[PDB]
RNA sequence: AGGAGUGGAGCCUGCGGCUUAAUUUGACUCAACACGGGAAACCUCACCCGGCCCGGACACGGACAGGAUUGACAGAUUGAUAGCUCUUUCUCGAUUCCGUGGGUGGUGGUGCAUGGCCGUUCUUAGUUGGUGGAGCGAUUUGUCUGGUUAAUUCCGAUAACGAACGAGACUCUGGCAUGCUAACUAGUCUUAGAGGGACAAGUGGCGUUCAGCCACCCGAGAUUGAGCAAUAACAGGUCUGUGAUGCCCUUAGAUGUCCGGGGCUGCACGCGCGCUACACUGACUGGCUCAGCGUGUGCCUACCCUACGCCGGCAGGCGCGGGUAACCCGUUGUGAUGGGGAUCGGGGAUUGCAAUUAUUCCCCAUGAACGAGGAAUUCCCAGUAAGUGCGGGUCAUAAGCUUGCGUUGAUUAAGUCCCUGCCCUUUGUACACACCGCCCGU
């Protein structure tokens, strides 16, 4: 934990433009392989990420040192509760179909 | 008659011996 | 020891059976033959095929043999 | 920029197994059997075999869509050069994956393990295969647990035939109990074309050409009308 | 009645005896004892003279612009440019905290709850249906009198017939072309081929003259390295490899971190792997072209292998290029004398904080039972053993370990069941937890 609130903000921003993500688990490092360069501080991000993913609502699945992600939709749900942006903003994603 | 066939032969003498081929075919 | 094998020994006994006619005594031709005429899996198993079928015709040549 | 070619062809050894394992933990209940990759200029096809295709593409592809998603931005891949497709096996009812896949999703929610296990050894048996041998291992209940293996058919052991002859799946089943291994080994038929048998037979079977009947004539004569 | 090397004479580590910070987990003889690829500063140490930032999707309690987060040498700390000084009322700023456990867990228990991968009695040749015989039955035949084989390999006999595993076959590996497919790094020698070649084949001698055994020409090669390897097995090892694993269950001194900090580098040894050749053979004149099997630089990542000059006598303190590798490293006088080293000192040290509480060259010849070794003994039959060096795994070119590789290279035996142990039989039993049994006697 230790997490301040800037961060969960920015992190949020991160999960609502990113949504599905894969994560390998890097805390002691000053660079990372493929989530560095982020102008924030790469801890505090993935604990951000460790808080989002097991908040006891959300489940994960690791093996090969790696974390695999199926955001429920109860975590859409608890985002828009929380942080009240409608989801009439569609995710990028769903281009390319 | 599956699970008791199956029970029986884990531990043809155990505990679960008499009970299992009683309620086979009785 | 050189003992053949059930496997050798029976295909050599069907080989010398079905195709008597075309076999003879020179492991050369023995070997050839046996390579026209049998779908051997192996080369080691197949000359060891027409050495023992070599031998039979040997058996052959100077009386009945009961196989 | 530049890795050397033992280093090369490890790495690509290693994406191949971890690729394979990241998708048998993705769909092991979609029948997933086996994943290959196909070498083409500049880019990287990746075929996938699953017993069934419609569950794993669903509705418009989201899972075949989630699925290149994470392994573009899990292997760092340039953008949109993974790509995985979903075609059907011929070797479906023989194949150890499968099969080992079939038995644990059949003894996951609660099922006798004989009927079952029969039951999947029957439909490797009426697949053509050649033999079959199944153990299941761990908790029977009790202080003590034990191993029972079913075999039918003929299927070998030892030298080389088994590399090319027998596929063995290792597969665990977690039961609220505890974890029972299951070790289901195939022995194909041999069938020259079509990739459904090894292409060559048993190293010791010795084939012989079998001819036809004759009962002829003393001496060939020729008719005519 | 053979032997060689043996554990003793030239390169330290495993774990128990074993004062406190030193004898630090799992493994109770063959199937533990440089084994956990575990070469101990430190991240991996739980024997450790010491501390901290702490862990709660919840069940109950303390209640908001301050309820403190690694974060100053000089008064000190218990090695430490650590704010821990009973100190400053500097500093991300609502992060956090306490008492109970599930929880994002724990290399904290139980491998006498498991899986999977393993070790072994199993390196031996042994196992199993179906149908038919026999028996009331457990069960037995097939699975055998014999001969033969490395082999339940085969011949043959035959209430068994047909089959299935294991063995063989099979893959890899070396051995061979006055042959073949072709390379501006060798000139078809090196590299690697759709392929050939051996098969007990040819001839003798033993074998209901069968399966087969011996011998000899011929042949490169005439019981030619290893790998894989049958159900039932064992409470053998592994939960300390694994969001592989069911929850009984401690503590905040979390068995997270941070060039940091005692050990174990003690020597009256409690044990087990390890470091090592006796003379014209051992070693230098440097006076003719030598082989390695293999390794080598960005998803990580900051650490890769290496050729000329400052020159005392060379690796080399700094520049200097080549190599993603068949292209570069690289055609890598009769025996203690002169003869093989008992501690230990100088020359420039390879640059690893610390090495001494394990990294780092040879020359002065200062003289050590200086010429086959208590009981008990492990391994080995031909390119054996042994002597040597070299390359990987560990990694900082860290080895004294291990895994491979070549070079030198062979005295003894082509046997037996005496010791240990195994198996295709009969036999005895009061054993079946199966002889480390059972059991009798005041």
């Amino acid at each position: 934990m230790l997490m301040p609130k800037k961060n969960r903000i920015a992190i949020y921003e991160l999960l609502f433009k990113e949504g599905v993500m894969v994560a390998k688990k890097d805390v002691h490092m000053p660079k990372h392989p493929e989530l560095a360069d982020k102008n924030v501080p790469n801890l505090h991000v993935m604990k951000a990420m460790q808080s989002l993913k097991s908040r006891g609502y959300v489940k994960e699945q690791f093996a090969w040192r790696h974390f695999y992600w199926y955001l429920t939709n109860e975590g859409i749900q608890y985002l828009r509760d929380y942080l009240h942006l409608p989801p009439e903003i569609v995710p990028a994603t769903l281009r390319r179909s | 008659f599956s699970e008791w066939i199956d029970d029986l032969e884990a531990d043809p003498k155990g505990k679960f011996a008499q009970n299992l081929l009683k309620k086979l075919t009785g | 020891g050189r003992v053949r094998t059930k496997t050798v020994k029976k295909a050599a006994r069907v080989i010398i059976e079905k195709y008597y006619t075309r076999l003879g005594n020179d492991f050369h031709t023995n070997k050839r033959v046996c390579e026209e005429i049998a779908i051997i899996p192996s080369k080691k198993l197949r000359n060891k095929i027409a050495g023992y079928v070599t031998h039979l015709m040997k058996r052959i040549q100077r009386g009945p043999v009961r196989g | 920029v530049q890795i050397s070619k033992k280093r090369k062809f490890v790495a690509d050894g290693i994406f191949k197994a971890e690729l394979n394992e990241f998708l048998t933990r993705e769909l092991a209940e979609d029948g997933y059997s086996g994943v290959e990759v196909r070498v083409t200029p500049t880019r990287t096809e990746i075929i996938i075999l699953a017993t069934r295709t419609q569950n794993v593409l669903g509705e418009k592809g989201r899972r075949i869509r989630e699925l290149t998603a994470v392994v573009q931005k899990r292997f760092g891949f340039p953008e949109g050069s993974v790509e995985l497709y979903a075609e059907k096996v011929a070797t479906r009812g023989l194949c150890a994956i499968a099969q080992a896949e079939s038995l644990r999703y059949k003894l996951l929610g609660g099922l006798a393990v004989r009927r079952a296990c029969y039951g999947v050894l029957r439909f490797i048996m009426e697949s053509g295969a050649k033999g079959c041998e199944v153990v299941v291992s761990g908790k029977l209940r009790g202080q003590r647990a034990k191993s029972m293996k079913f075999v039918d058919g003929l299927m070998i052991h030892s030298g080389d035939p088994v590399n090319y002859y027998v596929d063995t799946a290792v597969r665990h089943v977690l039961l609220r109990q505890g974890v029972l291994g299951i070790k289901v080994k195939i022995m194909l038929p041999w069938d020259p074309t079509g990739k459904i048998g090894p292409k060559k037979p048993l190293p010791d079977h010795v084939s012989i050409v079998e001819p036809k009947d004759e009962i002829l004539p003393t001496t060939p004569i020729s008719e005519q009308k």
